[PDB]
């Protein structure tokens, strides 16, 4: 007559995340005016049938 | 006075975009018990770290 229980656990967890993002642009017009000129980098038709 | 005419236009964007995460976890768990006919013993351990 002599009663034991033991136990033992371990849990171990690690997460890693990276994200990682880059743009580049480049744009150049001539000929026109350049006030119109600049008009075109926002892309809309209207302002690059404008230039 | 000469004039020219140089109606021109240029454009640059640049930009970075980053995330980094790390995480970890850990647990521990111990049970023990100890048995006489006239005595009773029990122990427990828990840890956590995050």
């Amino acid at each position: 007559t002599g009663q034991l229980s033991a136990e033992a656990k371990a849990k171990y967890g690690e997460s890693i995340s990276s994200f990682t993002q880059y743009s580049n642009t480049h744009q150049e017009v001539r000929g026109g005016d350049g006030a119109k000129a600049h008009g075109v980098f926002s892309g809309k038709k209207e302002d690059f049938q404008a230039w | 006075v000469d004039v020219q005419q140089n109606d021109s236009a240029t454009y640059t964007n640049v930009s970075g975009n980053t995330i980094s995460e790390y995480q970890r976890s850990l647990a521990t768990s111990v049970a023990i018990e100890g048995r006489y006919n006239f005595f009773s013993g029990s122990l427990s351990t828990d840890f956590d770290s995050n």
